[PDB]
C-alpha cells in the first residue's frame, strides 16, 4: 500500500523531479561562490575565474538587440525617465 | 518704435527698417532639435498621414492606408481600354530586359 | 446595382474518371489539348486521354504527395512538385526525370512557369518562393517575405511579374528582376489558397474562404467582391468568355460571371460509391484548352468533367 | 431620482467586455468648462477640426493633468487585476487528482462529460 | 588621375575567411496597414457551438 | 536579499538570460515576450522595455494585447508623447480594432486635449465604423456643450448607418434638448427617405408618440 501510494503520487516526469532537483541542486554552487567569492576577495585576493563566454555579456552590459522605437508626428526628445 | 513683443507685430511682420531682430509670430528663433518628422500636408490641405505608415520607405512603395482604397469601384465594363494588358511590342521589350 | 451579367449557359457533368488510390491534387492540360495530366496523394502521375479518358500512361517517382505538375509550352517538359520537397523535370520523350531543382526546405505548395523566358517559380511552406533556371536547376532568386506558408504562386509575361497568395492571409506582388514586393495586399481575412488572373484583361482575382476580390494590375488597386461561397477555397479558374469556377473544400463549386460578379450556377456534385461523405472536395479544376471542357480533381480519388449545356437559353434559365 | 440596471452576460467578444468598461469610464468623468472655454478664447477656429483639415503641432500638457491619467491607470489596472475571481481553497470534497493541474484538469473534464 | 590595376590571385591558395557566422534574422519591413472589413460579433451560443 | 551592485546584477543576468532563452526557443507566443518587458519595467529599466516591445511587434505585429500593454506602459511612465506616437501607430496600422481608437481618445480627453480628441474622432469616424462609435463621440460632443456639433454629427450619422432605428434616435435627441420644429423636419425627412416599399410601424409608433 505504501508503495502503491509511492508510485500513484509520482507525477512528475521521473526525469522532471530529478532536473527539479537540479535546479535546487545548483544554487548552492552559486550560493557557496559568492560568500567565498565575497570572503575570498574580502581576504584581499582578486582572483579571476577567466573572461571567455561569447554571447554572456550580451545581456547585463548592453540593449541585447536595440530596436529603438519609430518617430511619429511628436517630440520624443524631451521625455526621460526616473531610475529605481 | 522697435517691436520687442509679437502683439507690436498686429497680424504680423518684421520691419526691415527696424534694426532689431524680427521674431514675428514665432519667427527668428533656432529652436531645440526635437525628433518630430515632418508634419506634411497633401495637395488641397489635408493631413497626409500616408507618412507615418510609409515609416522609413521608398515612394516605389504603393500602401494602402486610406478608407477609400476599400470602396468598390465600378468598373463593371467590358469595354474601357482602361484595362487591357500591354500591347505585345512593351511585352517584348519586357522579356528582353529581363 | 449593375448592368445585367451576360447570360452564360449552363454546365452538366457528363464522365467520371476514377483510377487514383489518393486525393487528386493538381491538373493539367497540355498545349495541343490532347491529353491531360493528374497528380494525386498516392505520389504517382497519371497521364489521361483528353478525348475517350482512358489512361495512357503512369509515371511513378515521387516520394509523397504531388501537389503540382504544369506542362510547358515551349518545350517537351513537365514540372512536377511534390511535398518530398523536391521540383522534378520529365522529359516526355523519353518518360524520364531529367532535371531536379534543390533547395526548398519544406514541401512544395506550387509551381508555374514563365511564359516567355525559361525560368520555374515555386512557392513552399517554408514561406518563400524560388526563381529556378530551367536550364541550369541554379536558385536565381528566393522571394521571401512571407510570414507564413505560401499557398499558391502565379506568373506572368507583363508586369508585375509573380503573384504569390500565403496563409498569413496576404498577397504580394513582385518584381522578377529585382527580386523583391512591389505591393502587399492585407484585404482577405483568412488563408489566400487560390489566385488567377484574366487572360485578356490585366486584372486578376484572390479567393478566401471570406469572398472572392478583384484586383487591377499593375498595382493591385481593389475592384469588387464576389460573395457567396462560404467554403475554404482551393481554386480560382476563368474562362476567356468571363466564367469564373470556384471550388471549394467541401465539394460545392460556384460557376460566376466575371464583370459582374453574378453567381449563375452551384453545382454540388455527389462522393463516388465508397466514399464517405466527409469526403468531398475539390483541389483543382482546369479549363480545357477551347475552353469547352472543365476538369476537376476531387478528394474522392475521382476526376468529372463537365461539359456546357447546349439546350438550355435565357427564358429556360433567366438571369436574377 | 433616478434607477437603472445591466445584467451580465456571456463575454461573446473581449470587444464586449472592453466597450462595456468603457462605458462605465465614460460616465464617470466630469469636465470643467471653465478650462474648455480658456483654451477656446485663445484658439478659436483650431477647436473645429476636420480629419484632415487644421494643425497645431503638439498641446503641452501641465503636469497636473496628467496625474489624472495616471491615477486612471492605476485604478484599471487594479479592477483589472480581479478578472478570475478564485475559488477558495475547499479539502472537504474527495480528492482523486495528484497536483493542481491535474485538479484543474479534472474540473475541465466535469464540464465537458455529464 | 589614379590607376587601377587588378592584383593577380595565386592559384594555389584555399580560401582565406570563415563562412558560417550565424545570427538571428533582421527585422522585416514596416507592416503594412490592415485593411480589413468591420468585424462582426459571435454570439455567445455560437462559442458554446 | 540583494546587499548591492555586484549581486542584484547577476541577478539580473541570470533572469535576463532565462528569458532570452525562452524567446530563443519559441520565438512565438507572446507571452514570454509580455514577461519579460513587465520585468524589465518593473526594475525600472524600461529602454530595455521599449526594445523588448518593439523586437515582439517585429515578430508578430496584428496582436493587440501586445500593442496594448506597450501603449500601457508608456502611458503609467508619463512618457504622454511616446504613448502619442505609440496610440498613432497603432490606429494606423490596425484600424479595425476599436480598443485603439478608444484607448487613445480616452487618454486624450483625461490630459485636457479636447480638439486632439476630436481630431482623432473625426479621423476615426472617417472608416465609417459602427453605430457605437458614432455613439460614443456625439456621448463625448454632450459631456461638453456643443450640441450643434451633436446634431452635425447626428446627420452623418443616420446616413452612413440608415436603418429606422437610428432616425429614431436622432428624433428623440433633438426633442430630448426641446428642438421642436427640428424633430418635426427629422420626422418628415425621415418618411420621405424611407419610402413606402419599406416603410412599417415602429417609426410612425415613435412619431405619433412625438406628436401626442
Amino acid at each position: 500500500l505504501s508503495e502503491a501510494r509511492a508510485r500513484l503520487a509520482n507525477t512528475q516526469g521521473k526525469k522532471a523531479k530529478r532536473k527539479a532537483r537540479e535546479k535546487q541542486l545548483e544554487e548552492a554552487r552559486r550560493l557557496a561562490a559568492l560568500q567565498k567569492r565575497r570572503e575570498l576577495r574580502a581576504a584581499g585576493i582578486e582572483i579571476q575565474k577567466k573572461r571567455k563566454r561569447k554571447r554572456g555579456v550580451d545581456y547585463n552590459a548592453e540593449i541585447p538587440f536595440e530596436k529603438k522605437p519609430a518617430l511619429g508626428f511628436y517630440d520624443t526628445s524631451e521625455e526621460n525617465y526616473q531610475a529605481l | 518704435w522697435i517691436p520687442r513683443l509679437l502683439e507690436d507685430f498686429g497680424d504680423g511682420g518684421a520691419f526691415p527698417e527696424i534694426h532689431v531682430a524680427q521674431y514675428p509670430l514665432d519667427m527668428g528663433r533656432k529652436k531645440k532639435m526635437s525628433n518630430a518628422l515632418a508634419i506634411q500636408v497633401d495637395s488641397e490641405g489635408k493631413i497626409k498621414y500616408d507618412a507615418i505608415a510609409r515609416q522609413g520607405q521608398s515612394k516605389d512603395k504603393v500602401i494602402y492606408s486610406k478608407y477609400t482604397d476599400l470602396v468598390p469601384k465600378e468598373v463593371m465594363n467590358a469595354d474601357d481600354p482602361d484595362l487591357q494588358r500591354p500591347d505585345e511590342e512593351a511585352i517584348k521589350e519586357i522579356t528582353e530586359k529581363t | 446595382t449593375m448592368p445585367k451579367p451576360q447570360w452564360h449557359p449552363p454546365w452538366k457533368l457528363y464522365r467520371v474518371i476514377s483510377g487514383h488510390l489518393g486525393w487528386v491534387r493538381c491538373i493539367a492540360v497540355e498545349p495541343g489539348n490532347q491529353w491531360f495530366v493528374t497528380g494525386s496523394a498516392d505520389r504517382t502521375i497519371k497521364i489521361w486521354d483528353l478525348a475517350s479518358g482512358k489512361l495512357k500512361l503512369s509515371l511513378t517517382g515521387h516520394i509523397s504527395t504531388v501537389r503540382g505538375v504544369i506542362v510547358s509550352t515551349r518545350s517537351p517538359y513537365l514540372f512536377s512538385c511534390g511535398e518530398d520537397k523536391q521540383v522534378k523535370c520529365w522529359d516526355l520523350e523519353y518518360n524520364k526525370v531529367i532535371r531536379h531543382y534543390h533547395g526548398h526546405l519544406s514541401a512544395v505548395y506550387g509551381l508555374d512557369l514563365h511564359p516567355t523566358i525559361d525560368v520555374l517559380v515555386t512557392c513552399s511552406r517554408d514561406s518563400t518562393a524560388r526563381i529556378w533556371d530551367v536550364r541550369t536547376k541554379a536558385s536565381v532568386h528566393t522571394l521571401s517575405g512571407h510570414t507564413n506558408a505560401v499557398a499558391t504562386v502565379r506568373c506572368q509575361a507583363a508586369e508585375p511579374q509573380i503573384i504569390t497568395g500565403s496563409h498569413d492571409t496576404t498577397i504580394r506582388l513582385w518584381d522578377l528582376v529585382a527580386g523583391k514586393t512591389r505591393v502587399t495586399l492585407t484585404n482577405h481575412k483568412k488563408s489566400v489558397r487560390a489566385v488567377v488572373l484574366h487572360p485578356r484583361h490585366y486584372t486578376f482575382a484572390s479567393g478566401s474562404p471570406d469572398n472572392i476580390k478583384q484586383w487591377k494590375f499593375p498595382d493591385g488597386s481593389f475592384i469588387q467582391n464576389l460573395s457567396g461561397h462560404n467554403a475554404i477555397i482551393n481554386t480560382l479558374t476563368v474562362n476567356s468568355d468571363g466564367v469564373l469556377v470556384s471550388g471549394a473544400d467541401n465539394g460545392t463549386m460556384h460557376l460566376w460571371d466575371w464583370r459582374t460578379g453574378y453567381n449563375f450556377q452551384r453545382v454540388h456534385a455527389a462522393v463516388q460509391p465508397g466514399s464517405l461523405d466527409s469526403e468531398s472536395g475539390i483541389f483543382a479544376c482546369a479549363f480545357d484548352q477551347s475552353e469547352s471542357r472543365l476538369l476537376t480533381a476531387e478528394a474522392d480519388k475521382t476526376i468529372k468533367v463537365y461539359r456546357e449545356d447546349d439546350t438550355a437559353t435565357e427564358e429556360t434559365h433567366p438571369v436574377s | 431620482k433616478k434607477k437603472r440596471k445591466n445584467p451580465d452576460l456571456g463575454f461573446s467578444d473581449y470587444a464586449a467586455a472592453q466597450l462595456r468598461q468603457y462605458h462605465r469610464l465614460t460616465k464617470q468623468i466630469k469636465p470643467d468648462m471653465e478650462t474648455y472655454e480658456r483654451l477656446r478664447e485663445k484658439h478659436g477656429e483650431e477647436f473645429f477640426p476636420t480629419s484632415n483639415s487644421l494643425l497645431h503641432g503638439t498641446h503641452v500638457p501641465s503636469t497636473e493633468e496628467i496625474d489624472r491619467m495616471v491615477i486612471d491607470l492605476e485604478k484599471q489596472i487594479e479592477k483589472r487585476d480581479k478578472y478570475s475571481r478564485r475559488r477558495p481553497y475547499n479539502d472537504d470534497a474527495d480528492i482523486d487528482y495528484i497536483n493542481e493541474r491535474n485538479a484543474k484538469f479534472n474540473k475541465k473534464a466535469e464540464r465537458f462529460y455529464g | 588621375v589614379i590607376r587601377m590595376v587588378e592584383m593577380q590571385k595565386d592559384p594555389m591558395e584555399p580560401p582565406r575567411f570563415k563562412i558560417n557566422k550565424k545570427i538571428p534574422r533582421g527585422p522585416p519591413s514596416p507592416p503594412a496597414p490592415v485593411m480589413h472589413s468591420p468585424s462582426r460579433k459571435m454570439t455567445v451560443k455560437e462559442q458554446q457551438e | 536579499k540583494i546587499t548591492d551592485e555586484e549581486e542584484l546584477n547577476d541577478y539580473k543576468l541570470r533572469k535576463r538570460k532565462t528569458f532570452e532563452d525562452n524567446i530563443r526557443k519559441n520565438r512565438t507566443v507572446i507571452s514570454n515576450w509580455i514577461k519579460y518587458a513587465q520585468w524589465e519595467e518593473s526594475l525600472k529599466e524600461i529602454q530595455r522595455a521599449r526594445s523588448i516591445y518593439e523586437r515582439a511587434l517585429d515578430v508578430d505585429y496584428r496582436n493587440i494585447t501586445l500593442w496594448l500593454k506597450y501603449a500601457e506602459m508608456e502611458m503609467k511612465n508619463r512618457q504622454v508623447n511616446h504613448a502619442r506616437n505609440i496610440w498613432d501607430r497603432a490606429i494606423t496600422t490596425l484600424p479595425r480594432v476599436n480598443q485603439f481608437w478608444y484607448k487613445y481618445t480616452y487618454m486624450e480627453e483625461m490630459l485636457g486635449n479636447v480638439a486632439g480628441a476630436r481630431q482623432v474622432f473625426e479621423r476615426w469616424m472617417e472608416w465609417q465604423p459602427e453605430e457605437q462609435a458614432w455613439h460614443s463621440y456625439i456621448n463625448f460632443e454632450l459631456r461638453y456643450k456643443e450640441v450643434d456639433r451633436a446634431r452635425t454629427i447626428y446627420e452623418r450619422f443616420v446616413l452612413v448607418h440608415p436603418d429606422v432605428k437610428n432616425w429614431i434616435k436622432y428624433a428623440r435627441f433633438e426633442e430630448k434638448h426641446a428642438y421642436f420644429a427640428h424633430a418635426r423636419k427629422v420626422y418628415e425627412r425621415a418618411v420621405e427617405f424611407f419610402g413606402d416599399e419599406h416603410m412599417d410601424e415602429h417609426l410612425y409608433v415613435a412619431f405619433a408618440k412625438f406628436e401626442e
